[PDB]
């Protein structure tokens, strides 16, 4: 009682976390944080994005008009969700930078489709293929328009369409290669057509190619198809004397947002900025370990599974 | 820790202190206690917490970017696309990996700080009239109860009126 | 004066600044001082670089010798800068792959043209057109030689040009597409044309494609460009049965730092290492925010308009 | 601060004071005064100026690069071409970030640093002779005029002289 | 004796190490350790990677069985060294997207052909050339079998091989563009021949091009050379009216670490994760100054010479 | 450094203690020598390793990636390539002068850290006995022997046992 002890000192824990720093590999801490994030729920959460779920088509197919995708005509969306599964069901065909077409359109977000009044004089309009069924009933893409002979006679072609519009126009047509001559000729009386679509600066030329590839629901011809973009103020001008696949309109171009993935994830109701092919994610880590893919407000994909900062001082029980 | 303070001449850390990360143990006349010491509690919790998104972003939000994996070999093309995610994804991986150990390193620095700052605001309190034992505790040679003690915790403890009869204690 | 006090402390101010570290958002200091260049003069200073303004003219129209350009024909730069007011006007064209040509072109930094005796034997040179007037007179590129028939023949040409030079060459040309039949044939006599530009490595051939395109300066034909490139000690070899636009000679090729930047900004008497499209800025800060795009010796773009560095200690008045 | 020098023990500073960082304000039998501290406000200015292209190079000089602005779209190419600067402009903005959070960290410790070794170059000079106040002033314990502070501040101050009389008037 | 005196210190050297840090450009050191590596044996090590040198071959003209490149056949490589002396001594032949149709094989990893029955009704097969000379005798590419007339005609080929492998199949052919209609018909009859490979997913079509090219080893007619792959489940199918240059099989792909580096260092025993065209390095720094290019377990490659870390406290003597 | 204990009130490093990196030269009744001291050498030498590749991978390991150099121009594409290189190799080459940079901060700091900490643990153990010369060394108020400094240098020293007697040579 003529003297007194006082004593200075700190908390502890009984299980404190092991953590890194520049200078211990491990050293004991009394709370610690997980920056990683390295699960998912497994869903993808329609909002605030607007998911749209191709189910059974790719973006592509929705585009063209394969009959079983026409739920999708005029369709819009932040995020296309691609399914694994899907498959095409009409007319054979490739498209010279599949890769390019496939991502300005998703860039686009929107499938909107004007339809114009194309007057295609000589021609018969509205071909259809026993590859491309409407039930029991022969059909084509929605939004391209089989031109084929009238009479025995198949003129040239020299048609236009101005752009007076405020947005670019996505105008997609494409060209048919026919196996046999028989075949060449049964459609287009000519001995080899010719394709040439144009704007004022620029220009594309395909020479068909007759020939047979592999059989595909029942045909061994191919459309091979291509894409015109046409700036407000400037104007489209098709020229053909035989084997074009037409247009009947064009497709709004939009700037913004928009974007496509690859995912077998089941869409839910939540809410989730961050989405991953994986299904969705919390944004609140600033890392992830889940998918380097990914839409939206997300964390950085990173290497590592785990990263623990120190959220409290150093341990000793 | 760099001043050694924690896990230095202190052996330990008390398991009890439910009330804060430091504070005083006392031991006198009436007995003993302990009371949590918020002033340098808080400067931690304070540096600590104003430590984490100081240098990341608002989480970054991107949306059509390149894609990342293929069907397809391709060749020239591809092989640049890989090359660019794969280059950006281990800057990534290192940045993080160092911003954690530099974040680490600091906070175990920045709390040794506050142990031994409150041990030199103290220490300084009692100026003469007691002395570091060398463990963290002072053994003051005077009367002191629970409102002497109470007196320094608080930061208003009088030295002059202990002096003589703590110099006396001591070297008599 | 049996005892004296000693005071020791440290300097401070009435309105110091805030600062962000690795532990406060923000802390008051003595002195502070920016890292973030956000601001420009608005001017393209003309040194140490050597400017180029292209004025009425695109590197292209330049190249290729669109009359009103003819100023800048063996010009050189190390910057070429393109206006967005640039025009063309001559006989219309196309480039598959402009944006490389350009590119290519820019780096070099010279329009350096060394004409080369090309004998082009059966066929008139110098053909003009309307779409490309000198004054009232009928031009064209003048870097390009419009070969048409002579008497009612057009032969095969097939003419060479070795490379005796420790150099690259860049050899311009072009196909001409022709609108009508009408056209093909009251200049070129045969039936469907064909250009082949040829090295002991490489090759490229040309069928043109008739049809029409949208008009322009009286005109729906249109020239397709193409280069080819011809190292020392290789060979050149042109061979085409109509519709061969033909060179009359070659571009040095240089390496070198040269290149090009779209900009509006007006050209001044000053120094300046880094240039901007904004305009040149001050290079002293590591970091800048004016603009990704830069040329010389410049800070490092980031997105932050601010950043603070401590000149001094903390500031407590 | 991590020493707590600065704002730390000391309340203040001194806006007067327009010739150094550091310095002493002392207070005798002649009256008062205040002197710059050269060596100590060197080694701060040393230090923050070499601190600054220690680690960013002779700002590089680039030439033709890669477009970074479009009039068209056009898909695959221009989606990598613009996903490759986006992706370097993330990382130098995150770089200059964090190299500012670190080195304003760094400079405002090595201040706090330069006040506390200015504080403990001193104390061990004074010896015996007088005692730390707790506010950054000590406590001359003997007559001290404008000779006997100067002999202090260019470090020659001899301590043996005034020893007895400083233990006489500190405890008689 | 009634006092001692204890000191404390510290250790130091006579001559100690420069270093930098945030707050010296130089400071003196006890001990001091190089980050950078900047030096090469000047070998290759031919551990743990198994490389494969090229000598007078590029790995084209291997892949495509020049006659002086019979000794890879079927060889494999985790690396193919390719050397600057390489040349050519076959018929002359481009490849259209030449650096991917390399970079594909490279990774692969690969020669191994497979030889398959294609049957070719109503033509020659086995056509050789005085610019790919077997000895004394005319030859041409191991893996590519020129089809030419037979009679007087040359039918429409039309041919298929399906892929029942789990595996790609690489198939490589080419088109043959002759130098005067004399050649045209003097082999393929027709007047212009075009050729046709297909999956089910893909197509080519290729028309030749007739004119006259630099004269290479006694020829101024050009290969052009294409290669298709084909997936497993996929099929293949060749359709040609001349001028095909027919597959005798495929090549194997494989996935996997694989690669090629130009280089012209020697091949040596010894061990070496690391490889540069400048030869091996050890990989114990994490950094190097030797070559951009790499393969293997490396260090990262920088621009400085010289970095030191400091292993030691500060000295002072 | 940050403390100012190396290079700072000890003038000087002892080129002969090829036996550690701190230690201690006492100097008695007996005549003098030199220790090595194993606890605080081992605490650097165990920061100083395990701070190497605390930060950078097991070495990544690459295979096929981009073409660097080019026999042939070509344009937008390989613009491209090159700009991607290009802007790789100037991170990375940021990145290892910064690390360095903070390593070589922070080695410099936790070795002037671990003598000014061996100083602390020592002159807590000599308690009143002795006092803080200004220099490093303490001076010693009584007869210590080959015995009495080996119980300091290895941490039991009692400072009871010469309590009396030092306070005794020293004030009288």
């Amino acid at each position: 009682n003529n003297a007194a002890t006082l004593c200075l000192g700190h908390h502890a824990v009984p299980n404190g976390t092991m953590v890194k720093t520049i200078t211990d590999d491990q050293i004991e801490v009394t709370n610690a944080t997980e920056l990683v994030q390295n699960s998912s729920t497994g869903k993808i959460c329609n909002n605030p994005h607007k998911i749209l779920d191709g189910r059974d088509c790719t973006l592509i197919d929705a585009l063209l008009g394969d009959p079983h995708c026409d739920v999708f005509q005029n369709e819009t969306w932040d995020l296309f969700v691609e399914r694994s599964n899907a498959f095409s069901n009409c007319y054979p065909y490739d498209v010279p930078d599949y890769a390019s077409l496939r991502s300005i359109v998703a860039s686009s977000g929107t499938l909107e489709f004007i339809t114009e009044g194309f007057t295609w004089a000589g021609v018969t309009q509205n071909g259809g293929s026993g590859a491309c069924k409407r039930g029991p009933a022969n059909s084509f893409f929605s939004r391209l328009n089989w031109l084929t002979k009238s009479g025995n006679t198949y003129p040239v072609l020299n048609v236009t369409m101005p752009n007076n519009n405020n947005f670019d126009k996505l105008y997609i047509w494409g060209v048919h290669h026919p196996s046999t001559n028989q075949e060449q000729t049964s459609l287009y009386i000519q001995a080899s057509g010719r394709v040439t679509v144009s704007t004022r600066r620029s220009q594309q030329t395909i020479i068909p190619n007759i020939g047979s590839r592999p059989l595909v629901r029942g045909q061994s011809g191919r459309i091979s198809v291509y894409w015109t973009i046409v700036k407000p103020g400037d104007i489209l001008v098709i020229n053909s004397n035989g084997n074009l696949i037409a247009p009947r309109g064009y497709f709004k171009m939009h700037i913004g947002k928009s974007s496509i993935m690859r995912s077998d994830a089941p869409i839910d109701t939540c809410i989730s900025e961050c989405i991953t092919p994986n299904g969705s994610i919390p944004n609140e880590k600033p890392f992830q370990n889940v998918n380097k893919i990914t839409y939206g407000a997300c964390p950085k994909y990173v290497k590592q599974n785990t990263l623990k900062l120190a959220t409290g001082m150093r341990n000793v029980p | 820790g760099l001043f050694g303070a924690i896990a230095g001449f202190i052996e330990n850390g008390w398991e009890g202190m439910v009330d804060g990360w430091y504070g005083f143990r006392h031991q006198n006349s009436e007995g003993t206690g302990q009371a949590a010491d918020l002033k340098s509690t808080q400067a931690a919790i304070d540096q600590i917490n104003g430590k984490l998104n100081r240098v990341i972003e608002k989480t970054n939000e991107k949306f059509h970017q390149i894609e990342k994996e293929f069907s397809e070999v391709e060749g020239r093309i591809q092989d640049l696309e890989r090359y660019v995610e794969d280059t950006k994804v281990d800057l990534w991986s290192y940045n993080a990996e160092l911003l954690v150990a530099l974040e680490n390193q600091n906070t175990i620095d920045l709390t040794d700080s506050e142990m031994n700052k409150l041990f030199e605001k103290t220490r300084r309190q009692l100026r003469e009239n007691a002395e570091d034992m060398g463990n963290g505790c002072f053994k003051i040679y005077h009367k002191c109860d629970n409102a002497c003690i109470e007196s320094i915790r608080n930061g208003t403890y009088d030295h002059n009126i202990y002096r003589d009869e703590a110099v006396n204690n001591r070297f008599q």
